[PDB]
């Protein structure tokens, strides 16, 4: 159990990271949730000014 | 008295076989098993230290 605790405080670790930094510890973008609410607000960013 | 006495040295015996017996299983059994709890333990602390 220990063993599988040390892959959930990694996967934690990247959504930490997620905030304060666009890619992930062993540097490829962020494209989960985050990622996908991220672009949802460049769009409304956008919508804004248009 | 002296005859009580030589029955209770006679009878003194009988818990004297049964110790012998009880330290045998001890060392052939208790021991060896002890042993591989140890060893699990020790792995674990290593991966608490993960």
């Amino acid at each position: 159990l220990t063993t599988e605790q040390i892959n959930m405080t990694k996967e934690q670790k990247e959504a930490q990271r997620a905030q304060t930094s666009d890619t992930r510890t062993d540097g490829t973008r962020v494209a989960g949730s985050v990622g996908k609410q991220k672009e949802l607000y460049d769009q409304q960013i956008t919508s804004y000014k248009r | 008295a002296t005859k009580a006495e030589y029955a209770l040295t006679k009878l003194k015996l009988s818990n004297e076989s049964v110790t012998y017996c009880t330290a045998q299983y001890n060392l052939s059994s208790m021991l060896p098993q002890q042993l591989l709890m140890l060893k699990n333990q020790t792995t674990q602390v290593a991966e608490q230290t993960k």
